């Protein structure tokens, strides 16, 4: 499988490309596939795929809010199994931010 | 499946942040904040959820009636597709 799920990774491809990875489907395409959460079953529905890709409301206001930009996020570090605490967020103007303690403080890292 | 968030102890925002965690199941690493509880509700937790929040003013002028916001993404996880039944008693 082709997978690109690091945070450099991922970051730099946001960047180059302006697109995520194709290892990376949104909660509603996994949803669809047979990804129940709590079973913890990505990889056998969706082998080698993430979760990414889904609108980021921004709802604690963290994050550079402004009229236009809207935010998305998608999983750093998954492989299998139940998801962890880290995320990549990307805005529609490519600024980009990131989080390892499930949303409690995010970095600029590009 | 029956939550029951009593909102006469609800101390503050964080006592809220503590009792769903205990109440829902939701993951140790829980980020305690929006978000966090967003991304609980839509991809970690088990369904059918029935959540019963008594004595909802109550907790509202004691957490700064920021336990609004916290209904408001129960609601619109529920919008999304969620299985989850509130009971405003």
């Amino acid at each position: 499988a082709q997978v690109i799920n690091t945070f450099d990774g991922v970051a730099d491809y946001l960047q180059t490309y302006h697109k995520l990875p194709d290892n990376y489907i949104t909660k509603s395409e996994a949803q669809a596939l047979g990804w129940v959460a709590s079973k913890g079953n990505l990889a056998d529905v969706a082998p080698g795929k993430s979760i990414g890709g889904d609108i980021f409301s921004n709802r604690e206001g963290k994050l550079p809010g402004k009229s236009g930009r809207t935010w998305r996020e998608a999983d750093i570090n998954y492989t299998s199994g139940f998801r962890n605490s880290d995320r990549i967020l990307y805005s529609s103007d490519w600024l980009i931010y990131k989080t390892t303690d499930h949303y409690q403080t995010f970095t600029k890292i590009r | 499946k029956k939550a029951v968030i009593n909102g006469e102890q609800i101390r503050s925002i964080s006592d809220l942040h503590q009792t769903l965690k205990k109440e829902l199941a939701l993951p140790e690493y829980y980020g305690e904040n929006l978000d966090a509880l967003w991304d609980a509700l839509t991809g970690w937790v088990e369904y059918p959820l029935v959540l019963e929040w008594r004595q909802f003013e109550q907790s509202k002028q004691l957490t700064e009636n920021g336990a609004e916001s916290v209904l408001q993404v129960f609601r619109e996880a529920k919008a999304e597709g969620a299985d989850i039944t509130i009971i405003l008693s």
